């Protein structure tokens, strides 16, 4: 099977520098032209550049925005494929993808799962998560002012599974994320079932297990 | 317009033979 | 570079029935080697791209027989045949004739099912937030079609401006509705000054504004 | 994990027409160039075609002395590449290979076992085996009269792989192959370990195992 | 069409020494993208061609430091540093700069090693044989070298001739020797007509010729 897996993405200060690599397997990675795309957050898709096989040379294209400043690599040995980044800007926020180009289907086919690239100034902070307190009842945890993305919620160890909804994270005019997690459950529940919301931001390598009481 | 060609070298005439060439 | 315009950026689709995505490109994507470069791609919520149609009618392996492509020179057209729930995502053509590669803006389909009319709670900020300085009140929606609906905050009769925030989730696979989140954020000194809050719902399935409301400190 | 596999040879009669199958699997196989070889028995290799990826338009290039007689197609759903050979002539007799074309390494870089095409008059005939009964003892089984090639020998259904040597086949003036297989074993092993030769012939669907006894 | 012409044909390298196979083309390998086509295969007894090293000088992944190329235009040289058993084979070269890919006739590299003398059997006609009316005789000389040997079949001590065939196998890839086969095929009736059957084999590992014999049913 054809895989590829994006890494090196995270929080990097506007000005300095970031490698991206693209690790694959399952086929002869020599042979392809291998492409880079990235997307900002909730924007559309936007291709940054592409290297080919040395087979046909092994130079590589760069989108206008992208150039001078981002240099695509291949080591054809180890099957890995590079983006190096320089001087970024808080505009170059994206998720960045990797795609093995086709040669009958001369586009990108298949792609990683992409990886997260956040330039700004700020710095990592982990959330404070609060408590939303209750024939159906509504609760939650709300996760206020964190940074950079993502974060993840679960209720119960991942136990509880049904009628919750983690928010998509708004970012805030200071400049710090923020979500809610809401669950609905059976009245009959509340007082003897036991309801945690599981907040963990790997940035900031913080874990919260927060229990919500009713009031 | 070659040079958005991935699978293919972007110079003019990369082959004296292009008949031999099995991947142009 | 070229530009391309999908029409429309959005569509409701009754399931099983079909949908239709228009690609124009300011030039023509005929090659002078006889293929059309133009290509179809699908996100799905949350998803990598995953590639349909290549060169305007070739379907990618293992790509449902309901996908179609069609068109020539700077007009194209994908056909959904029977839309289901797997289709909900964004559409995006992509042309590579030319440098740079670029691609359309996407176009967004979801489901269309009957309406729904949301379920409605209100939560005043947390004991343990009010000792840090700032209260957050947070309304809920949820489990409603369709995905528009108006959501206002009153604190003692005055309608707020400018100090909210809404956050909306994916189409739900399980029912086809959406659950809506509204946060209103006051510092504690604002929120100890006033008495009554309230978040007021309009949305299709009702047929009168839903209002949830609390007294600070009740 | 590249397997590429050539099926279809056998005894043909000259004129008539054949077909032989590259099944591949561990790679996509539609993004590759194939390409065939040939090798007549005791000579060199041979090219004798090749097709291109459907990406660079699929079309085919040949050897002059196959040109107007053999085509070359793929089946990119199946991954099978096809060798149409059309009035055959008794020089086309050659063990056939098919190969992957790689795009940076731009040559046939894998081969496939392959298969062996016969274009004799003569008639197909299995072979009779024959045991060659036994510090170290020999034994081992004689294949004899047998047509067209080839036959493949193993000794204790693939168990027994030391000390044997299965000879080139010998073209009697019968017109017909024979070959031997023989095996040194330790001489304490013999009445206590058996020993059988499973001798194969696909052109006559001959399927035999001899057990040597001393 | 570009031919492909190798010197030597044949070899036979001392292990350990090195070896040079030279590849002559009678037209440039050279292409407009700088790169020349020209690559190097062995094909081991039994198997299926490999490849050695691709554009003159490039080792293909996993090839033995050993192996080496260098050359320009259309004069190519295909280096082993040390010749090891596992190298027995045939070696080609093969240029793609034009149709058609042609191919050098082959050099076969035979690998010396200390003279061993053969262990010889002899097998007499199975009773299932007897039946058909051919008597098969099998005399087997097993792992010798050099592979020049000298078999001779005596029927009740008579020289045999015109009723035997050889078969030799190729050299051996982990002992570097030969086999060989010699089958004695006579009738039935001519069989049972003579009693003493005998192989005698004359070998440079061999202090005398040694003979290996068997009496008609005789034990």
């Amino acid at each position: 099977e054809v895989q590829l897996v994006e890494s090196g993405g995270g929080l990097v200060q506007p000005g300095r520098s970031l490698r991206l690599s693209c690790t694959t397997s399952g086929f002869t990675f020599g042979d392809y032209a291998m492409s880079w795309f990235r997307q900002a957050p909730g924007k559309g898709l936007e291709w940054v550049g592409f290297i080919r096989s040395k087979g046909f040379g092994g130079t590589a294209e760069y989108a206008a925005f992208v150039k001078g400043r981002f240099t695509i690599s291949r080591d054809d040995s180890r099957s890995i494929a590079y983006l190096q980044m320089t001087s970024l800007k808080p505009e170059d926020t994206a998720v960045y993808y990797c795609s093995r180009v086709g040669v009958v289907i001369a586009t990108a086919v298949y792609w990683g799962q992409g990886t997260l690239v956040t330039v700004s100034s700020a710095s990592t902070k982990g959330p404070s998560v609060f408590p939303l307190a209750p024939g159906t009842a509504a609760l939650g945890c709300l996760v206020k002012d964190y940074f950079p993305e993502p974060v993840t919620v679960s209720w119960n160890s991942g136990a509880l599974t049904s009628g919750v909804h983690t928010f998509p994270a708004v970012l805030q005019s200071s400049g710090l994320y923020s979500l809610s997690s809401v669950v609905t459950v059976p009245s009959s529940s509340l007082g003897t079932q036991t309801y945690i919301c599981n907040v963990n931001h790997k940035p900031s390598n913080t874990k919260v297990d927060k229990k919500v009481e009713p009031k | 317009n070659p040079n958005a060609n991935p699978n293919a070298n972007p110079n003019a005439n990369p082959n004296a033979n292009p008949n031999a060439n099995p991947n142009a | 570079d070229i530009l391309m315009t999908q029409t429309p950026l959005s569509l409701s689709v009754t399931p099983g029935q079909p949908a239709s995505i228009s690609c124009k490109s300011s030039q023509s994507l005929l090659d002078n080697d006889g293929k059309t470069y133009l290509y179809w791609y699908l996100q799905k919520p949350g998803q990598s791209p995953q590639l349909l149609i290549y060169e305007v009618s070739n379907r990618f392996s293992g790509v449902p027989e309901r996908f179609s492509g069609s068109g020539s020179g700077t007009d194209f057209t994908l056909k959904i045949r029977r839309v289901e729930a797997e289709d909900v995502g964004v559409y995006y053509c992509m042309q590579r004739i030319d440098l740079p590669w670029t691609f359309g803006q996407g176009t967004k389909v979801e489901i269309k099912r009957t309406v729904a009319a949301p379920s409605v709670f209100i939560f005043p900020p947390s004991d343990e937030q009010l000792k840090s300085g700032t209260a957050s009140v947070v309304c809920l929606l949820n489990n409603f079609y369709p995905r528009e609906a108006k959501v206002q905050w009153k604190v003692d009769n005055a309608l707020q401006s400018g100090n909210s925030q809404e956050s909306v989730t994916e189409q739900d696979s399980k029912d086809s509705t959406y659950s809506l989140s509204s946060t209103l954020t006051l510092s504690k000194a604002d929120y100890e000054k006033h008495k009554v809050y309230a978040c007021e719902v309009t949305h299709q399935g009702l047929s009168s504004p839903v209002t949830k409301s609390f007294n600070r400190g009740e």
